[PDB]
C-alpha cells in the first residue's frame, strides 16, 4: 500500500539480514543511526515491528531523528527514538503506472500531529473546525488523500519508494529472531578448539565405535571428563583425546 | 463460520464521502487479501480494489479510480474504502471476497480465485421529500384460459408496500414489478399474478397494498372503470 | 486411562493443566476454561500442543517452571497385580511452562485398578551397562547392607 | 478501463445441454510462466456469486466442476459441459493483474423451451386513474418465449419512447416463459384528446405483430 494506509507488520522467528538490503540484491537506501549496519545478523532480537508501505521518494530524504517534511510529520512520523533501521528501495515501475495508478495515494494535509510511531491508517475528512460539512471540503481542507504524479518518470517531487521500517523490541521474553551458530565443517585428527551447543573444549575428536540413545548427548568416565559427542548437525559419534603433552 | 459483515452505505445524497467498513474472519487478516468487488442491485459484479498480506492494494475501476482511498485496520480485521461522488455507476453491493491462494501467489498478491464472499453494502443514490401514496388497480384485457392481474402503486415514496391478493388467497405464480423513476422522483411497482380469467364482469376484487413504515395494511378495491 | 488435570485451583481462575488423548490426537493444554469433567465414548491459552496386557509407567515432576513427564510401556500377562521386575525409563517429555501446582486428578470415559505413589529426597546408586541403560541400582537408606 | 465483452450475451439455452461462453479482456494476463489469470466467475441473483474456474483452467472448488475452461493471453473461452438450472444465470469473468479492471455486459444464460402459446394482455386504467393527471396503462406478455420481444407504442403514428418505461419478471419455469410490462404515463392534458393507443409487441412464436389497441380505459 502507500504511506497513507501503512502496513503495521508484528514480525519475530526471522533471519536478521543486512547482506540481502545492499550487496546480496542492490536495493536504494538502508539507514539508521544508532545501531551499526554489521551487527544486525549476529545480535538476536525478540520481536520487531516493521512498518512495511510506499512512499513519496521526495521526502525520502526528510525521513530522519527530525528534519519534519509532508512523509515526515503529515504520512508517518520518524522520531528520534528510531531503535532500529529503515530500508527503502525505490519502485519506480512497481509504485508508478503509465496509465494513472490513482489507488498509492498519499495523505497530504493530516488532520493532526502524528503521534510518536502513530498508526497513520486514519483515511479520513481533514479536520478544520467544528463545521459539520455535507461531505463537501469547504474552502479550508483539501482532498487530503491527493494522487501522485503517477507517471513512469516521476520527478524529483513525486518518486515512488518502498518502505520497511524495523523497530526492535528486546524486553519481551525472546523469540530468538536470528543467525543460529556460524557452523563450520568437522575437524578429523587435528587437535583444535571446538564448541559443542555449550561445551567448551579442545582436543582431537575422531570417528568412534561407541553407540548411544535418542536422549543421550554427551559422554564421560570415571572423573566425569567429557570423552565422547554428538554432532548437533546429524546423528554420529565423535570420541575427544587430549592434544599430546610430556616433558622434554 | 465465515460471514463477511460489511457496510457504510445507505441514504447517501451523491457528493459526499464516507468510509464502507468490511469485518471479515475465518483467517489471518494481515496475512489474505480482502478485495472490493461492486455488485448494483440488478447489475453484475465489478471488481473495485483490493489489499493484502503486505497490505498491497493494486487499483480502482474504470471510472472510479482515484476517488477512492483504500485503508484497512489489520488489528480487527476491518477494511475501510472512501466513498466519493457516488452515483449510479459508483453505487452497488461492495463485496468484500478473499483469495484462497496463499503467500506470493505471482508478481502479485493473493487476488484471484475468491470464492467465499461476504455481504456487500447497500449504497443508494435517491433522497427527496416525501407524500401519501396512491394505487391503480390493474385489470387484463377487456374480454377456461390464463390471464395476468395485479394493483400497481404508483407515486408513492418510499419502497416497498408490500402487494397481496385477499389475504394471500390466489397468488400462485407470482411475479413483482420493481420500482421506476417518474418525473418527479416517487416509485411504482406491482405483483401480477398468472391466474383464470375471472376478473372483468363477475368480481369486484380486492388487493392488499401493506405500508410496511407506517404499520399498516390497505384491502383496496380493484376493478376497471365500467 | 488417558486423562490427567494438574492444577491448585481449577475454577478456571489459574492456569489448568490438561493432557488427554483423542482417537487420532493427543492433546495438551494449559487454558482456564472449565470443561466436562467426563468425556464421552463411541464404539489463559498460553501453549497448546496437538499431533490386562499393558502396564505403563509415568513420573511426573516440576522444577523452576519446567515440567517434567518421563514415560515407558511394557508389555506383561498377568491380571492380578504388577509382578517383581526391574526395568529403566527414559525421558520423554519436557514443557517450560511455569506453573504452580498442588493437586492432579486423573479422567476417564464412561461405558478398576491403578496405582500411585510418591517420591523423597534419596540418594541412589546405579550401574551403567556397556550400551549405557540402567539394568540396576540399589538405595542408600533401606538397611544396613544397602548402606 | 479494460475492454471487456462476452459471447453470446443472452443464447436459448435448454437445461442438459452445454453451452460455450466467452471473455474478451484489453490488458494482458501474462506472468513470466504462461499463467491465464482471466478466472470465470457466476451471478446469481439472490445468493452469494459463484466462481466457475480460477486460473482459467483449473476448475474452481464451491460450484460443480461441469464448467471446462480454455484460452489463452486475454481471450477466454469456457464451455458448460452440461448446463442445468443450477448452473444457467448471469455469466462474469475477472483478471487481477493489470489496474483498472473492467467486467463484461454479462451472459445471460436462462432455460430454452419450444415455441409456445403466447399470453397478452393488457391493462386499460380503472376508474379513478382517468382524471387524476395520469392515465398509466400496462401492456404485459405472460406465458411467452423466448424471451425476445420487440414493443412500439403507436399513437396518432407516433411512438412513445422516453414517455414509456418497461418492466420485466424472473422465469416462469412451469412453462418456461416470461412477462413483459410495458408501462406508459400520460397526464390528463393530452392523454385523452386521442383515441387509439396500440401497443404492438411481436412474439416469436406468432409472427405478426401483436396489436392491444385499446380507445380507453375498459
Ligand atoms: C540437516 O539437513 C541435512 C540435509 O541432508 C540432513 O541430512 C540432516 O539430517 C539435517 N539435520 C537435522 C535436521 O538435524
Ligand atoms: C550391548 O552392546 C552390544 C553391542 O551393541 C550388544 O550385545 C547389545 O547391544 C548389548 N548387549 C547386552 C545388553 O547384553
Amino acid at each position: 500500500a502507500s504511506v497513507y494506509a501503512w502496513n503495521r507488520k508484528r514480525i519475530s522467528n526471522c533471519v536478521a539480514d543486512y547482506s540481502v538490503l545492499y550487496n546480496s540484491a542492490s536495493f536504494s537506501t538502508f539507514k539508521c543511526y544508532g545501531v551499526s549496519p554489521t551487527k544486525l545478523n549476529d545480535l538476536c532480537f525478540t520481536n520487531v515491528y516493521a512498518d512495511s508501505f510506499v512512499i513519496r521518494g521526495d521526502e525520502v530524504r526528510q525521513i530522519a531523528p527530525g528534519q519534519t517534511g509532508k512523509i515526515a510529520d503529515y504520512n508517518y512520523k520518524l522520531p528520534d527514538d528510531f531503535t532500529g533501521c529503515v530500508i527503502a528501495w525505490n519502485s519506480n515501475n512497481l509504485d508508478s503506472k503509465v496509465g494513472g495508478n490513482y489507488n498509492y495515494l498519499y495523505r497530504l494535509f493530516r488532520k493532526s500531529n502524528l503521534k510518536p510511531f502513530e498508526r497513520d491508517i486514519s483515511t479520513e475528512i481533514y479536520q478544520a473546525g467544528s463545521t459539520p460539512c455535507n461531505g463537501v471540503e469547504g474552502f479550508n481542507c483539501y482532498f487530503p488523500l491527493q494522487s501522485y504524479g503517477f507517471q513512469p518518470t516521476n520527478g524529483v517531487g513525486y518518486q515512488p519508494y518502498r518502505v520497511v521500517v524495523l523497530s526492535f523490541e528486546l524486553l519481551h521474553a525472546p523469540a530468538t529472531v536470528c543467525g543460529p551458530k556460524k557452523s563450520t565443517n568437522l575437524v578429523k585428527n587435528k587437535c583444535v578448539n571446538f564448541n559443542f551447543n555449550g561445551l567448551t573444549g579442545t582436543g582431537v575428536l575422531t570417528e568412534s565405535n561407541k553407540k548411544f540413545l535418542p536422549f543421550q548427548q554427551f559422554g564421560r568416565d570415571i572423573a566425569d571428563t567429557t570423552d565422547a559427542v554428538r554432532d548437533p548437525q546429524t546423528l554420529e559419534i565423535l570420541d575427544i583425546t587430549p592434544c599430546s603433552f610430556g616433558g622434554v | 463460520q465465515v460471514q463477511l459483515l460489511e457496510s457504510g452505505g445507505g441514504l447517501v445524497q451523491p457528493g459526499r464521502s464516507l468510509r464502507l467498513s468490511c469485518a471479515a474472519s475465518g483467517f489471518t487478516f494481515d496475512d489474505y487479501a480482502m478485495h472490493w468487488v461492486r455488485q448494483a442491485p440488478g447489475k453484475g459484479l465489478e471488481w473495485v480494489s483490493g489489499v493484502s498480506w503486505n497490505s498491497g492494494t493494486i487499483g480502482y475501476a474504470d471510472s472510479v479510480k482515484g476517488r477512492f482511498t483504500i485503508s484497512r485496520d489489520n488489528a480487527k480485521n476491518s477494511l475501510y474504502l472512501h466513498m466519493r461522488s457516488l452515483r449510479a455507476e459508483d453505487t452497488a453491493l461492495y463485496y468484500c471476497a478473499k483469495a484462497v491462494e496463499m503467500v506470493r501467489g505471482l508478481g502479485a498478491d493473493p487476488e484471484y480465485g475468491m470464492d467465499v464472499w461476504g455481504q456487500g453494502t447497500t449504497v443508494t443514490v435517491s433522497s427527496a421529500s416525501t407524500k401519501g401514496p396512491s394505487v391503480f388497480p390493474l385489470a387484463p384485457s377487456s374480454k377456461g384460459g390464463t390471464a395476468a392481474l395485479g394493483c400497481l402503486v404508483k407515486d408513492y415514496f418510499p419502497e416497498p408496500v408490500t402487494v397481496s391478493w385477499n389475504s394471500g388467497a390466489l397468488t400462485s405464480g407470482v411475479h413483482t414489478f420493481p420500482a421506476v423513476l417518474q418525473s418527479s422522483g416517487l416509485y411504482s411497482l406491482s405483483s401480477v399474478v398468472t391466474v383464470p380469467s375471472s376478473s372483468l364482469g363477475t368480481q369486484t376484487y380486492i388487493c392488499n397494498v401493506n405500508h410496511k413504515p407506517s404499520n399498516t395494511k390497505v384491502d383496496k378495491k380493484v376493478e376497471p372503470k365500467s | 486411562i488417558r486423562g490427567w488435570i494438574f492444577g491448585t485451583t481449577l475454577d478456571s481462575k489459574t492456569q489448568s493443566l490438561l493432557i488427554v488423548n483423542n482417537a487420532t490426537n493427543v492433546v495438551i493444554k494449559v487454558c482456564e476454561f472449565q470443561f466436562c469433567n467426563d468425556p464421552f465414548l463411541g464404539v489463559n491459552c498460553t501453549f497448546e500442543y496437538v499431533s490386562f496386557k499393558n502396564l505403563r509407567e509415568f513420573v511426573f515432576k516440576n522444577i523452576d517452571g519446567y515440567f517434567k513427564i518421563y514415560s515407558k510401556h511394557t508389555p506383561i500377562n498377568l491380571v492380578r497385580d504388577l509382578p517383581q521386575g526391574f526395568s529403566a525409563l527414559e525421558p520423554l517429555v519436557d514443557l517450560p511452562i511455569g506453573i504452580n501446582i498442588t493437586r492432579f486428578q486423573t479422567l476417564l470415559a464412561l461405558h478398576a485398578a491403578y496405582y500411585v505413589g510418591y517420591l523423597q529426597p534419596r540418594t541412589f546408586l546405579l550401574k551403567y551397562n556397556e550400551n549405557g541403560t540402567i539394568t540396576d541400582a540399589v538405595d542408600c537408606a533401606l538397611d544396613p547392607l544397602s548402606e | 478501463d479494460i475492454v471487456m465483452t462476452q459471447s453470446p450475451l443472452s443464447l436459448p439455452v435448454t437445461p442438459g445441454e452445454p453451452a460455450s461462453i466467452s471473455c474478451r479482456s484489453s490488458q494482458s494476463l501474462l506472468h513470466s510462466n504462461g499463467y491465464n489469470y482471466l478466472d470465470w466467475y457466476l451471478q446469481k441473483p439472490g445468493q452469494s456469486p459463484q466462481l466457475l474456474i480460477y486460473l482459467g483452467s483449473n476448475r474452481a472448488s464451491g460450484v460443480p466442476d461441469r464448467f471446462s475452461g480454455s484460452g489463452s493471453g486475454t481471450d477466454f473461452t469456457l464451455k458448460i459441459s452440461r448446463v442445468e438450472a443450477e448452473d444457467v444465470g448471469v455469466y462474469y469473468c475477472m483478471q487481477a493483474l493489470q489496474t483498472p479492471f473492467t467486467f463484461g455486459p454479462g451472459t445471460k444464460v436462462d432455460i430454452k423451451r419450444t415455441v409456445a402459446a403466447p399470453s397478452v394482455f393488457i391493462f386499460p386504467p380503472s376508474d379513478e386513474q382517468l382524471k387524476s393527471g395520469t392515465a398509466s396503462v400496462v401492456c404485459l406478455l405472460n406465458n411467452f418465449y423466448p424471451r425476445e420481444a420487440k414493443v412500439q407504442w403507436k399513437v396518432d403514428n407516433a411512438l412513445q419512447s422516453g414517455n414509456s418505461q418497461e418492466s420485466v419478471t424472473e422465469q416462469d419455469s412451469k412453462d418456461s416463459t416470461y412477462s413483459l410490462s410495458s408501462t406508459l404515463t400520460l397526464s390528463k392534458a393530452d392523454y385523452e384528446k386521442h383515441k387509439v393507443y396500440a401497443c404492438e409487441v411481436t412474439h416469436q412464436g406468432l409472427s405478426s405483430p401483436v396489436t392491444k389497441s385499446f380507445n380507453r380505459g375498459e
